[PDB]
């Protein structure tokens, strides 16, 4: 019965895991649409180039 | 304690660990789709058995390298793809992940994990194709693999390194005999692996459990390819199965790999093969079918310390690692002679031959003897075990073909009638509940009694009671010999002559 | 799909045209012949099974301007095999062994935003680097990298873009 | 709008040409019209050049080359939910029945995914089928599939409907039938008997008749597995019963040879045992709800060893075997005790008791059965005082097997009993242990519950 | 869609000049090598069964004429021949020595003497391949061919002319 | 025991809303070189809040 | 000098300059990232392109890879100094000592002796198992061929050969692993080294674990040293582990080098195949190879094409069956399809042959009668068709043997057993002389005497 136990801790800890994960690359996803209407998108390519 | 802070460490962790500078990597387009198969068009610089990463998490390998196109297989559901779709090469050879940290976890064909309890810890990656240890690196088998089970330690046993076939019927115990062998490993420090190729999978998730319920389950690892999933993995899941293996053979442990059914395995390349159009041979199957179970098994083995000691980078000296391997076919009516049972029989050392008319008459483990055989040797067994065992075998082997023969007609010459009571006993005696293990000092008892001739005077009706009261005996009173057979499995005449005042005080003072 | 049968054909041919040098006149003269192949009224007759003497004179009639020795004899050869329908992918494999032959690459770069030309000329001079050849850059303008550059030598690729950054990273958790 | 074009129609296999980034994915479902009626085609391989190669769900007569494909984004997609029972559909979950449009709450693709490992139930629980023969002899787990061994003219239909109608009344569970390869006369008929026997309104009903093509008869069983994952997912307990699943595999035989696939085994296709795994892997016990299903066998050539029903015998659990022989002695259900079997009869699972019960009634049986041969040649003085007592015994045991069916009621007049598992283990419990020797056998046959067995006993 | 021995410097030729001079029909080029069969480009006047000869003194049979190819089967150790070897048709059909010196001789299936008791005595060559005699051309057989086995000369009589099967499994 | 777990399930999902918000931001700047002053920012992790 | 353009399973594909294209059965070479891979030329294509097998993992291999044309066949080390070692297919040391010090190197394509200068010998080698000196006698500088199932005892047989032979033979040995176990491989290395014996044996290793290159040319390098030391005048005992993966491998590459399949999907060329293997291993009026084959048969089908033109090339062949294998009858030799080219008048001498003729007749007449037997059991039989039966069951039995090889499971003493004696047991058995022992008492004794004394102990 221990043992069975054990596993449900694992499985839950996971769970809640996994929602955060994928909430925080949702949250990346719309902070940087709205903010990257900028000539930073300037730094980036130049930066990209530097690096080719 | 569940804890929120150290997951959102953890995911911090994550996010410094990315690299956000991108690199540079050769690219190619799926032009064709069918059953799994794929045709790719680019990705000039790719390399035979390479895994390309399709859209999505799925994966697929280049099998051919034609002149203007790939040829490759997807590794999971193959309908959501189209015509057109971008593909990136991955120069990583077909690879799977490997480590102890393995241990307790139920494993997909393709390292990612099955079971709900997270993502998975381990030692880097093993390549899923290599070629075993050559001639000059393997070393003897000898020492024992103690399954559960009286018949097959006894009459067939098993050394660490061997590799023995599991064959017969369906519904006739294989799986049984396989996981209890799993589950008596459980305390004798050998490492478990059981791979389960087409089952159905409620069985898979009943046996998994079944091994949790023994406390089997910390000790194994656990790979799982249903019976609904794409072709491609079952025929790559025992070779998967076989790479985390080596890991534990190759730092000096011993390690035991159960493969559930190579015969699905077998029709599982039949369907890559066939979808291929290359031309069959007998039973439909490829002549390549040999040389698919041949490097598989082959890779199973014992190697001695020096290339434990090359391999390690001498950080181990001195010990040897073994693998184990227990592989299961189910064959057609009981027929021995049909083409992928006869090569895995030219492939292992030995086979256990489960018997669809023993079964049925209550005699379970149904083993048939003069079929089953271990080409190893009695180099694996114990001296005590050696010694009781004798030519057991043998004697049930001719004490069945003497019944064929006296069921015909009567010609009774009392040595033959003392024959056949001492094979019905014996045979009464071999006969044995699922999940009852028993160890080397309770089967070297029950050897002792059945060939000291101690089952004289004793009803067949009566011999499962004599052994329940012979085990408790002993259990209670003369422990200190169990203890001391149990750990060194030696027989002397002072062993022999303890064992003999057991057996006749019990017989004389007490009842069953 | 004839793209491992045009193999054959493109490589003789760019040789031929090479020993005489009228490397670009020869591209006009399969040009011709790959646009004549795609019309209406012979894309009906190519598909038929006229003996091949027959289909080719009927196609070389149609096809003036071309060189009467080496191009239709060309012409003549395709004829034979029944596979004049490999002209439009005969052609793009000559044009691919020209452009390997003059040591000069084509290359495209995509990005949501139109580049600057002092950006396009540092990508120019980098890829000069990375590729021997000399680069022809060509602007492609696509919302989907949202941020940054995609660089795309044909096969090769580097991408640069903010939302391959973003996808790569989700697989990481 | 449509987008693609037909290139080639040769017989039911048919190759449409879509604009190059566009190629519509496999198992989509494409739409054409064919003269003055809509004819759907399943996609099976992206050729290259951007031509699909499909196969027509009805007839490809009348097809021209270039005609309009339009493509649906999806699989072929039924209507599912309780609008659906008492109806009778076609392959496309259209209604063959002439009672009209169906509601259409929602509507359901058939290409489906599997029940994954930790949706899967933790547990092993039994189905309560309240026929005795079946309960005791070959438990069904829930969530098990089960096998009819047994030709027409022996109690097929009438086991069948007795199964809906148990498992809709004593439990809350709805039934799906799939009528694979199946003559239209009998659907006819079985149509009918279940309308005039009042089981119709807790079963749907799709058939796949014979006259239909290829590709039909394939996709019928997939569209009732659906509908009853429809059922499961509502939390309910649900049975789905396939006419014959020999037909299923001889359809993917069929249709694997139009495409001219390199053939496998004895003739057989090369993705057999797959194609019977993502229908058989699909009908489980989940954490919600579970199907159940029992499939009607055909044997080939009468050999058990043939690709066929060696991989269907890989699935089963339990197997239920009908007698020409039982039928004659007036016994129904016309089960055969000793070649019916079930591998949940094990003390781990089902009990030392039940167990020891089915072991020793089938004891029983099979002495009866040599004695009976001892008696056929040399009579019954023979027989010893323990033979005699054995013989008896017998004899009730196989009268004690007989029951009523609430569908049975037409013939027999008698009210149909459905009989709990603890009745039918204490019955044969008593006989077998010399209780009720003193009442005679025919206080057993067609009565019910042993305590039913006396008191019909106490006027015979 | 398959390549049919089409490649490179053999178009580039063509391409060259499309109706390639006569040169001699009588030659030809090895394209391909395997298993003890070469394909040889040109050979326009090889007659279907006719002898090529191969560089040093080998041969080959004609046995496949196609559309612009040759099959021929070599008549000896092939693993010696590369592509771009010269062949040359002969006007020959194969023919063997033949004639009464040939008693007592071993000899190979071109009728070189194996026994190594030194060169033939024969009487001219015969054709290996030709046409049996016709109808009206036979007569019955009667004079006996005696076996020296009781049951063969008694029960299955053989005479001159008969064609007698001996079947049966390995020794 | 499956009890504990449902009472900690919400427990600790409330506090991963507000680490949620953290984790997003971080990951958006590890992203881009360049960093984002949260003007019209504080809104979007306020929805990442509040799903979680 | 050459690119890999096509890379199909262990079959590769290579492209050439026009002037510069190999021979076939030319060595080729590539790096395979940290490893060196060598190619044996199959075919020439058209065109400059070649077509190879590779003679190790195809896996790693891109296209485009630079390919170096080594301007020989595969060529082996040979000669005095290959002696008590264990090499690769390639002619490479597999045990970790040092170089082998060759002074000659020999390619593994060789063309086959004349007929003018073969050899016949019919002096009987005497072989301690019963069953094959009596039923097939072998001769020395012949071919012996084991045919067998999988599992009926066709490696221990030839152990049991190599420790009989080894008695009276005093030269070199060579012994040829093709496509079987590693570990039998082993334990036959280290049995050679703890009796001092393996100073006289050169052994070669291409088991059943490697690529299909190397397990097809294994076989032909094997015979390249054998012929050797033919070739210095010795007399050369060579061991063949399993003929049939040679035709096996060439099974699995054959379709891949574009070749329609013949008869049970093999390779059209099989009988060639084979033969050209065959025709080399042989005798010369220099010196003289003795063989002995395992010939495995698939799925105990004696009339399989592979088996089946393996028989022609074979002076005896010993053929085992598993249904006497699962009677405990070992040696599991069946007497009714075992034949030897010398069991003749001539040769072996008129006892010798009317003996193993009597036994023969007697066995013949058992299986007739089994039919009858199985209906309606043996008391409706004849009087002297009950002797019949009773002398075959005891010839059956005595035909049995205990082998030192096999103490690691019976555990029983072995048994030699001399001409002029086993010949003396049959005769008096068929005779009757000594048909009042038991059944019993003939199964696993070495002797006549054994027998009887067995008896009296019951
Ligand atoms: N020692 C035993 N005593 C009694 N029954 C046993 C014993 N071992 C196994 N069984 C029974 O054998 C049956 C089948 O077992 P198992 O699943 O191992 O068989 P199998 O031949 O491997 O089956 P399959 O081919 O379906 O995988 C079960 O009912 C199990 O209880
Ligand atoms: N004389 C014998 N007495 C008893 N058993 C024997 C004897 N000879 C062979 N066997 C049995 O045969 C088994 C296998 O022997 P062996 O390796 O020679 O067989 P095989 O047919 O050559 O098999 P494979 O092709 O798999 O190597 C032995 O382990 C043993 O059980
Ligand atoms: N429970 C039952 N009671 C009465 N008759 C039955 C019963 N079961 C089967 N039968 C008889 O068997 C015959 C065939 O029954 P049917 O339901 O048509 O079999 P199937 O379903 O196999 O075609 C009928 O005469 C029917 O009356
Ligand atoms: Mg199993
Ligand atoms: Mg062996």
């Amino acid at each position: 019965a221990q043992a069975e136990i054990e596993a449900e801790r694992k499985r839950a800890r996971e769970e809640l895991r996994k929602q955060v994960a994928i909430l925080a690359v949702a949250g990346a996803e719309k902070i940087i649409e709205r903010s990257v209407d900028e000539a930073a998108n300037s730094d980036i390519v130049d930066k990209l180039v530097a690096e080719l | 304690q569940l804890n929120s802070t150290e997951i959102s460490e953890l995911i911090k962790q994550r996010i410094a660990q990315f690299n956000v500078v991108s690199e540079a990597h050769n690219e190619g387009t799926i032009v064709s789709v069918s059953d799994g198969v794929i045709r790719i068009h680019g990705l000039a610089d790719a390399m035979q058995g390479e895994m390309i990463s399709l859209p999505g998490n799925r994966y697929a390998i280049a099998l051919n390298l034609e002149r203007d196109s790939v040829g490759a297989v997807v590794m999971g559901p193959y309908a959501d793809l189209a015509e057109g779709m971008k593909v990136k090469a991955t120069g990583r050879i077909l690879e799977v992940p490997v480590g102890r940290g393995l241990l307790g976890r139920v494993v997909n064909t393709l390292g990612a994990p099955i079971d709900g309890k997270g993502p998975l810890d381990h030692d880097g990656f093993s390549a899923v194709e290599a070629i075993a240890p050559g001639v000059i690196e393997r070393q003897s088998v000898d020492q024992p693999v103690q399954t559960g089970y009286k018949a097959v330690d006894s009459m067939i046993p098993i050394g660490r390194g061997q590799r023995e076939l599991i064959i017969g019927d369906r519904q006739t115990g294989k799986t049984a005999l396989a996981i209890d062998a799993i589950i008596n490993q459980r305390d004798s420090g050998i490492k478990a692996i059981y791979v389960a190729i087409g089952q159905k999978a409620s069985t898979i998730s009943n046996v998994v459990r079944k091994l949790e319920e023994h406390g089997a389950l910390a000790n194994t690892i656990v790979v799982v390819a249903t019976a609904s999933e794409s072709a491609a993995l079952q025929y790559l899941a025992p070779y998967a199965g076989a790479a985390m293996g080596e890991y534990f053979r190759d730092r000096g442990e011993d390690a035991l790999i159960i493969y559930d059914d190579l015969s699905k395995q077998a029709v599982a390349y039949r369907q890559i093969s066939l979808l291929l159009r290359r031309p069959p041979g007998r039973e439909a199957f490829p002549g390549d079918v040999f040389y698919l179970h041949s490097r598989l098994l082959e890779r199973a083995a014992r190697v001695n310390a020096e290339y434990v000691e090359a391999f390690t980078k001498g950080e181990v000296k001195g010990k040897t690692g073994s693998l184990t391997a227990l592989p299961i076919i189910e064959t057609q009516a009981g027929d021995v002679s049909a083409f992928v049972p006869t090569n895995v029989i030219s492939i292992t050392d030995g086979q256990i031959f489960l018997e669809t008319n023993l079964f049925n008459a209550g005699i379970r483990p149904a083993v048939n003897p003069g079929i089953s055989v271990s080409r190893v040797g009695g180099a694996a067994q114990t001296k005590i075990m050696k010694k009781l065992s004798g030519g057991i075998r043998t004697a049930l082997a001719q004490y069945r073909e003497l019944a064929a023969f006296s069921q015909a007609a009567s010609d009774l010459d009392d040595a033959t009638r003392k024959q056949l009571d001492h094979g019905q006993k014996v045979t009464e005696l071999l006969k044995q509940k699922q999940y009852a293990p028993m160890s080397v000092a309770q089967q070297s008892l029950v050897l002792f009694a059945a060939e000291r001739g101690y089952l004289a005077d004793v009803e067949l009706s009566k011999i499962g009671s004599f052994e329940a009261a012979l085990l408790a005996y002993v259990d209670r009173d003369h422990a200190p010999l169990m203890q001391e057979i149990n750990q060194t499995g030696g027989y002397n005449d002072e062993i022999e002559g303890k064992l003999k005042g057991i057996l006749d005080s019990f017989k004389a003072t007490q009842s069953w | 799909e004839f793209i491992t049968v045009a193999r054959p054909y493109a490589k003789a041919a760019f040789d031929f045209a090479v020993e005489h040098q009228s490397v670009e006149r020869w591209q006009d003269m399969l040009a011709f012949a790959a646009e004549v192949t795609k019309n209406e009224q012979m894309a009906e007759l190519l598909s038929g099974a006229l003996a091949p003497e027959t289909l080719a004179e009927s196609f070389i009639a149609v096809a003036g301007e071309q060189l009467d020795e080496n191009g239709q004899n060309l012409i003549r050869v395709m004829a034979e095999n029944g596979r004049l329908n490999a002209l439009p992918d005969v052609l793009e494999q000559f044009i691919h062994l020209r452009a390997v032959s003059e040591a000069t690459a084509e290359v495209d770069v995509i990005s949501a935003a139109a580049l600057s030309e002092q950006q396009l000329a540092k990508i120019s001079a980098a890829m000069e680097k990375r590729l021997s050849r000399k680069v022809k850059l060509n602007a492609k303008i696509d919302k989907s990298v949202m941020a940054g550059v995609i660089i795309r030598a044909g096969d090769m690729v580097i991408d640069g873009s903010v939302r391959g950054r973003l996808e790569r990273l989700a697989d990481v958790l | 709008m449509a987008t693609g074009k037909i290139v080639q129609v040769i017989g039911a296999v048919v190759d449409v040409e879509f604009p190059q980034d566009a190629v519509p994915r496999v198992y989509d479902a494409l739409e054409v019209q064919n003269g003055n009626e809509r004819l759907v085609l399943e996609v099976q391989q992206q050729l290259g050049g951007g031509i699909v190669r499909t196969i027509a769900m009805g007839s490809s007569d009348g097809l021209r080359r270039g005609l309009d494909v339009k493509d649906l984004e999806h699989p072929i997609e039924v209507p599912v939910g309780k609008a659906t029972l008492g109806r009778i559909m076609n392959v496309l979950g259209e209604p063959v029945d002439m009672k009209g449009e169906i509601g259409e709450e929602e509507r359901w693709a058939i290409h489906r995914a599997a029940p994954s490992y930790e949706e899967l139930s933790n547990s092993q629980e039994l189905l309560e089928t309240g026929i005795k023969v079946i309960d005791l002899m070959a438990p069904f787990a829930k969530g098990g599939k089960v096998g009819l061994f047994g030709g027409a003219g022996v109690g097929k239909t009438v086991n069948m409907m007795e199964l809906i109608r148990n498992i809709a009344i004593e439990h809350s569970g709805y039934s799906v039938f799939a009528g694979v390869g199946e003559r239209t006369r009998e659907g006819n008929d079985f149509y009918h008997e279940m309308t005039d026997s009042n089981v119709i309104d807790k079963v749907s009903l799709v058939y796949g008749q014979m006259n239909e093509p290829p590709g039909n008869r394939l996709r019928v069983a997939l569209t009732g597995l659906t509908m009853a994952e429809k059922f499961r997912d509502e939390g309910r307990d649900v049975l789905l019963f396939v006419d014959n699943i020999y037909r299923y595999t001889l359809a993917g035989t069929e249709v694997s040879a139009l495409l001219g696939r390199m053939p496998s085994a004895v003739g057989y296709q090369p993705t057999l045992a797959e194609e019977m795994g993502v229908l058989q892997e699909r009908i489980t016990s989940t954490k919600t709800g579970s199907i159940t299903s029992v499939q009607a066998v055909y044997v080939p050539a009468d050999d058990l060893t043939d690709p066929s029903p060696a991989t269907t015998f890989a699935h089963l659990d339990a197997t239920v075997v009908l007698s020409r022989q039982i039928a004659s002695l007036g016994i129904y259900p016309a089960v055969d005790p000793l070649d019916s079997t079930s591998r949940q009869l094990d003390p781990l699972v089902v009990g030392q008791e039940h167990y020891d019960t089915a072991r020793g009634v089938q004891s029983i049986l099979q002495r009866y059965q040599e004695l009976k041969d001892i008696i056929a040649i040399l009579g019954m003085d023979e027989l010893s005082e323990e033979d005699k007592l054995v013989v008896a015994r017998a004899r009730k045991i196989q009268r004690f097997l007989s029951q009523p069916f609430f569908v049975a009621e037409v013939f027999t007049g008698s009210p149909g009993k459905y009989v709990s598992l603890k009745d039918t283990i204490r019955g044969f419990k008593g006989i077998m242990e010399g209780e009720y020797d003193h009442l005679p056998e025919q206080a057993f046959y067609m009565v019910g519950s042993i305590e039913e067995a006396v008191e019909k006993a106490k006027k015979l | 869609q398959l390549n049919s021995t089409e490649i490179s410097e053999l178009i580039k030729q063509r391409i060259a000049q499309f109706n390639v001079v006569s040169e001699a029909h009588n030659e030809g080029t090895i394209v391909s090598v395997s298993d003890g069969v070469i394909r040889i480009h040109g050979l326009a006047d090889a007659m279907q069964g006719e002898m090529i000869s191969l560089p040093g003194n080998r041969y080959a049979i004609a046995l496949n004429l196609e559309r612009d190819s040759v099959g021929a089967v070599v008549m000896g150790p092939y693993a010696d021949l590369a592509e771009g070897m010269k062949v040359k048709a002969t006007g020959r059909i194969l023919e063997v020595p033949v004639g009464r010196g040939l008693l007592g001789r071993v000899v190979n299936t071109l009728g070189a003497p194996i026994d190594g008791k030194g060169p033939l005595d024969h009487d001219g060559f015969s054709a290996v391949e030709a046409i049996a005699p016709g109808v009206i051309e036979r007569q019955s057989v009667d004079q006996p061919v005696q076996t020296g086995y009781k049951a063969v000369d008694s029960m299955i009589p053989i005479g001159r002319g008969q064609r007698e099967l001996i079947i049966g499994d390995r020794q």
